[PDB]
């Protein structure tokens, strides 16, 4: 619609005009099923989304999958719209269409702020997708030690079972980060846990 | 990462010192192998390498050479080689050696037999192109259990690159090398498209990506999604 | 550590030389380190004679049409392997069966080449009928400081390099690695280039050679 141009390309007073025009524009969508605080916040304009989360629109709104901003506010690396958001009350478990949550999109952002601001807010290191794979699986494996080790600061477990059966160590091994592996051994990351290929992760590493 | 890394590494940086290597007369095994029957391949890297460098293609779907003239081979493979060696360095990706690297049947019709004494003829003039000449063999196929070892020898054909399924590696930096361009929101997703697209087998994903953009490139939608990645998933 | 297997094969190859049975065939099993292409191809290059490499019968019409030569079965060196192997064993069964026949000329042999149960096989294929046994040993390092120095007198080398310590310094495996010294050493002289024989480039390669052992 126009609020998606009007909100992603920044056009402030005109999108303040067109708000001010006709209040409607606060909730209608395109077929996107997102209002312009999905495009305001992709783009990363903070005053739009401080306008329109300060006339009050529902922050909880879903799209057709049942993707929530905070994932924008967590993927896109912005960590105003964090604070933003987690100002006015995101839902830090909303299950998107695998059911992910906004911490497995900063973890693959590295995005350490966002990390501590989300954990901190109440969010849940474990949770596990449809694939019941967690933030450290892919944190993991592209290669973020510091992420994975804020999320212990937060008492986050290093023995999911993923789809396959593989564990975080796994898929440190797999991309054969030493440092990774030998770290996460020497925190307690069991190096027993069989994935369905009957592979050991001292048999994944080389 | 690996895999078209040493697509690179192993076909174009030699590729440019061959007006060198006609001075110093040092040629490298020129023998590039790809495999992997689930995935497609064997079109994305000859057509990269056909973009990024800019030499002679002679591309030949199959086994061109099966005519039953048994005395036109020679004719053909010594043109091709003839092209390859005096006309410019070009690249010849001999693809599908299934059909006539194992012997059919039936011995006794001299055809196959004397077109095959003729691929040893070749064999030892591919022995012989490994000094002063600008000749280019890249190989493909999907099935190793019925070539034979002749081709395959060490010495002939040195990189054997694999590619049974693409890995999540490439998998993550096909859809970072897209969305860093394209519009990114947060329903452009990567771990379930990382973990489907690692059971199902689709090729030329960043193609995927592209068309994708050509589903929402109707002025309507803005910035890609989800649903224009799986549909074009079911579509194409 | 060939040194047998070049005595022992002086009275059966060299036979017919200047002698004028015949041994019609042998067999070579063990480790294939050195010994199975080199001696066949260097008593071949010495002799000044002809030497082809080597189709379950197609092979055996390149084996009738150039049947007079020295033979060597080296491309090929129960369920399926019996049988897929047995149809080459029959092909030298009726080559046996010539070379027994007729020959037009002398200095005809085959070589075999077999290193696992299919020489079982072919013991149960020949009841010791027309054949010579001759063991196979892993080659020591005299089988190897020969080999390096025939494997370098093809590319340059420097006066001062140490082919003791390159040659020595190389157990375990086979003969075939000093061979993949040299290419790699080959591919390497080709990454680093060598001006003309700088030799502490030369122990460069040593080490890249040595890193992958």
């Amino acid at each position: 619609l126009m609020v998606c141009n009007l909100a992603y390309s920044g056009k402030l007073e005109e999108l303040k005009e067109s708000i001010l025009a006709d209040k409607s524009l606060a909730t209608r969508t395109d077929q996107d099923s997102r209002t312009a605080l999905h495009w305001a916040c992709s783009a990363g304009h903070t005053e739009i989304v401080e306008f329109l989360l300060q006339l009050g629109v529902p922050v909880n709104d879903k799209d057709d999958a049942g993707w929530s901003p905070l994932h924008i506010a967590a993927s896109a690396g912005r960590d105003e719209i964090v604070k933003a958001l987690l100002g006015k009350g995101a839902q830090v478990n909303a299950v998107n269409q695998n059911g992910c949550t906004p911490l497995h999109y900063a973890a693959s952002k590295n995005r350490h702020e966002i990390a501590v601001m989300l954990l901190e807010g109440g969010a849940n290191p474990d949770a596990k997708d449809h694939y019941e794979a967690t933030a450290m699986h892919r944190a993991a494996a592209k290669g973020n030690l510091k992420m994975i080790h804020i999320l212990l600061y937060y008492k986050a477990s290093t023995n999911i079972q993923d789809t396959e059966g593989n564990t975080p160590l796994h898929l440190a091994c797999d991309e054969e980060r030493v440092e990774e592996a030998k770290l996460l051994v020497s925190q307690g990351a069991s190096i027993y846990i069989e994935n369905k290929e009957e592979k050991t992760p001292l048999q994944v590493a080389k | 990462d690996i895999q078209k890394q040493e697509v690179r590494e192993a076909v174009e940086l030699p590729l440019t010192h061959f007006e060198l290597y006609k001075q110093i007369g040092i040629d490298p095994p020129r023998g590039v192998l790809m495999y992997g029957p689930p995935g497609c391949g064997k079109t994305m890297l000859a057509k990269a390498v056909a973009h990024h460098t800019t030499a002679a293609f002679i591309r030949v779907v199959g086994s061109e050479f099966v005519q039953k003239y048994l005395g036109e081979g020679p004719r053909m493979v010594r043109d091709v080689f003839r092209l390859a060696k005096e006309n410019a360095p070009a690249i010849i990706f001999i693809d599908e050696i299934d059909a006539i690297a194992t012997k059919r049947f039936d011995a006794q019709t001299g055809a196959d037999r004397e077109v095959q004494r003729i691929l040893l003829e070749l064999l030892n003039q591919m022995d012989g192109f490994d000094q002063n000449v600008n000749v280019k063999v890249i190989m493909a196929t999907n099935r190793a259990d019925t070539l034979d070892p002749a081709l395959l020898r060490p010495g002939r054909l040195d990189r054997k690159i694999e590619f049974p399924l693409p890995d999540r590696r490439q998998k993550r930096l096909i859809f970072s090398t897209i969305t860093s361009k394209m519009n990114l929101s947060e329903e452009v997703d990567l771990e379930d498209y990382v973990a489907r697209p690692d059971k199902i087998s689709g090729a030329d994903i960043n193609s995927i990506c592209q068309e994708s953009g050509m589903l929402a490139v109707r002025e309507n939608r803005y910035i890609v999604l989800a649903k224009d990645f799986e549909k074009a998933y079911k579509t194409v | 550590g060939l040194d047998k297997q070049i005595k022992e094969i002086k009275e059966v190859i060299e036979l017919p030389v200047k002698h004028p049975a015949q041994p019609k065939g042998v067999l070579l099993y063990g480790p294939p380190g050195t010994g199975k292409t080199l001696l066949a191809r260097a008593v071949a290059h010495h002799t000044d004679c002809t030497f082809i490499r080597v189709m379950v019968r197609e092979l055996f019409v390149m084996a009738r049409e150039h049947a007079p030569s020295i033979i060597f079965m080296d491309e090929i060196d129960l369920e399926g392997g019996s049988g897929g192997d047995s149809e080459v064993q029959r092909t030298m069964l009726e080559l046996l069966n010539q070379l027994d026949g007729f020959e037009a000329t002398k200095n005809i042999k085959v070589i075999m080449a077999t290193n696992r149960i299919d020489i079982l096989d072919s013991a149960l294929l020949r009841p010791g009928r027309i054949d010579r046994k001759i063991e196979f040993p892993p080659p020591n390092e005299e089988a190897r400081l020969d080999i390096l120095k025939i494997h370098s007198r093809k590319m340059n080398l420097t006066r001062g390099i140490n082919l003791r310590k390159i040659a020595e310094l190389m157990p375990g495996a086979s003969g075939a690695e000093v061979k993949g010294v040299c290419t790699e050493a080959g591919m390497y002289a080709l990454r680093e280039r060598r001006v003309h024989v700088t030799q502490e480039d030369f122990e460069m390669a040593v080490a890249k050679v040595m890193q992958k052992d």
